[PDB]
């Protein structure tokens, strides 16, 4: 793969990167950069936490938005030179951004890609949209939930609807936190050295969503139907019960981590209600879920149930949970970038040299 | 795009398409492993 | 053994040298060089002290640091040509250095090895680390105590932690001195001609560490439980009692030779305290001891006791005293140099010719 396009999706927690045309990211590494805590000069990814002990670790991406441009540069460098092993100047590069990304950010990003990395061509696409594309639709409402943030994004004919976007500062990073908390409140000594890592694995291995939380609690109270076990490496085995479904419940009841916000079913319903009454039909029947925090077993049907209850009785609801939705966004991009009707949509270095960083903002 | 070009891109997307199917740490590990040493 | 790697650990008092892959140094000789006191041109090792009488003896290594580069050259020459009987230019050579070795020294050493000895490849490794390796660990705190100096070295994942290193200019060379002193203060005429030699043998044969010094004194005061005897060659037999454990006590109480420094238990504890709070657990449970001055019977358990008292009650402590710790460092190197994941870590003459000593 040379003279081919690159796809780079920068999550709050995870970076996904690869080549357009590929069915999956060749590179998935933690979105973190570490510099020597005292006085080589920088580390990124797995190696940065491997040596967390002698570095100050930082996260360029907070809430899905880029906040540290220097550190973000180191991430992109590590992406091209160290992960993909490619030269940016001979690959058009597609990049992804959060809904509601400020214009100054988009331009700052376009500006770096050109001046600093000297890529021949580039494009910025909104993450949620790519997810939708990945499913083969151009109309619907996406629920993207990654490590740092959660959005509801209504989309109509390839264009998102900014007035109707719902943002929720609750994602997997805080769900892992919640689980770590509870687990400990039951005598399980957990810290960050290496525990934080285990707590996350338990999360993705054992947690699931209850179709009926009140009802599911009573089950785990009257039998051991729902107990499951996890042997730590130390050796100490531990058992989990209602904790398996109480942790993800936080997505529907944020008041579990004490957030007086509303749950993803409500924000999904509110988001649709915020749209043209004539396209609601299309939206209700096209809930596409993306992100790693949507991977919980049972979340699709819980959502289906919750929404059927909020909406009109006559409307047909539908939830689409691609088994690959952990990587939907990236896949969405992988597809786009490879299509031929898209090849005219690239921003060329030439175009940028004439107009300026502002040559990356279109309406319609 | 904001032109008649956007509709074909759109249509193309819905159509579908496939996607190609896809030193210090080892030294360290080796050390812990152990080793035999010629007897003198 | 040809085209194989060489391992060379230069102590303040002793040089250890051999071949990588071997379980022990084929050559262990005094780290001293003697030149004709008045006017062949140089002697090294056992032969140099054999003829001390007509030479000026000198020690290139003081405090574990190389201070005389000319003399150090003569040592390395004697190592290759006269001990190992090898040619440097056909053997990669691994060398050892003290914690906190100045960069100019390391480079000066790399520079000699290449320009003067023309070895194909070389590596410099920190002595304490090798000891740790020898034990099969890559994380822990080493207590290296040889003839000239004592260090506490905290190490995490193969890398030492320089901010946390504790140096103590008290080792076996001064313990032998202390013992020589006392012994004499009891009517035993001891000088250097050949006595100094005996005093050292008595040290390594009869000295040990008390688990409870105050308590051990009272024992040797109320009975002869702890007396032991040593026949000199002259013939004159001599008896030792509390001197057997008072001599090593100097490691825990430097105020015995009038050093207002703190003991190895304290410096060990201080060294750990100087580290990241998250790796202290690993360190406390991995005290590896190396050097010939750690060979005293009872030192492992004294240390275990002393540290349990300084540290949190909840922390698990552990002392590892390899029976081979006299040679841990060298062994540590012997192992390293032979491993295959290491063969890319060598500094090649080529690499040196391009960049410079700073490579
Ligand atoms: N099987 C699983 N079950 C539950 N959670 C999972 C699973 N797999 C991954 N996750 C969670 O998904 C999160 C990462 O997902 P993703 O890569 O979509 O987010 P991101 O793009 O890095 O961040 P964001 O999109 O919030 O900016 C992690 O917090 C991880 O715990
Ligand atoms: N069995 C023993 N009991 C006590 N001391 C011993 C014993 N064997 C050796 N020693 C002492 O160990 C010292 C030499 O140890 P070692 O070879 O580790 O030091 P070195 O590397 O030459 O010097 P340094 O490490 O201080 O620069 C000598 O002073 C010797 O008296
Ligand atoms: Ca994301
Ligand atoms: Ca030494």
């Amino acid at each position: 793969d040379e003279t081919t396009a690159l796809v780079c999706d920068n999550g709050s927690g995870l970076v996904k990167a690869g080549f357009a045309g590929d069915d999956a990211p060749r590179a998935v590494f933690p979105s973190i950069v570490g510099r020597p805590r005292h006085q080589k000069d920088s580390y990124v990814g797995d190696e940065a936490q491997s040596k967390r002990g002698i570095l100050t670790l930082k996260y360029p991406i907070e809430h899905g938005i880029i906040t540290n441009w220097d550190d973000m540069e180191k991430i992109w460098h590590h992406t091209f030179y160290n992960e993909l092993r490619v030269a940016p100047e001979e690959h058009p590069t597609l990049l992804t951004e959060a809904p509601l990304n400020p214009k100054a950010n988009r331009e700052k990003m376009t500006q770096i890609m050109f001046e600093t990395f000297n890529v021949p061509a580039m494009y910025v696409a909104i993450q949620a949209v790519l997810s939708l594309y990945a499913s083969g639709r151009t109309t619907g409402i996406v629920l993207d939930s990654g490590d740092g943030v959660t959005h509801n994004v209504p989309i109509y004919e390839g264009y998102a609807l900014p007035h109707a976007i719902m943002r929720l500062d609750l994602a997997g990073r805080d769900l892992t936190d919640y689980l770590m908390k509870i687990l400990t409140e039951r005598g399980y000594s957990f810290v960050t050295t290496a525990e934080r890592e285990i707590v996350r694995d338990i999360k993705e291995k054992l947690c699931y969503v209850a179709l009926d939380f009140e009802n599911e609690m009573a089950t785990a109270a009257s039998s051991s139907s729902l107990e499951k076990s996890y042997e730590l490496p130390d050796g100490q085995v531990i058992t989990i019960g209602n904790e398996r479904f109480r942790c993800p419940e936080t997505l529907f009841q944020p008041s579990f981590i004490g957030m007086e916000s509303a749950g993803i079913h409500e924000t999904t319903y509110n988001s649709i209600m915020k749209c043209d009454i004539d396209i609601r039909k299309d939206l209700y029947a096209n809930n596409v879920m993306s992100g790693g925090t949507t991977m919980y077993p049972g979340i699709a049907d819980r959502m289906q149930k919750e929404i059927t209850a909020l909406a009109p009785s006559t409307m047909k609801i539908k939830i689409i949970a691609p088994p690959e939705r952990k990587y939907s966004v990236w896949i969405g991009g992988s597809i786009l970038a490879s299509l031929s009707t898209f090849q005219q949509m690239w921003i060329t270095k030439q175009e940028y040299d004439e107009a300026g960083p502002s040559i990356v903002h279109r309406k319609c | 795009a904001c032109s008649g070009n956007k509709a074909a891109l759109l249509d193309q997307i819905r159509e579908g398409a496939q996607l190609k199917k896809v030193g210090r740490d080892a030294l360290l590990d080796q050390i812990r492993q152990g080793i035999q040493l010629k007897k003198v």
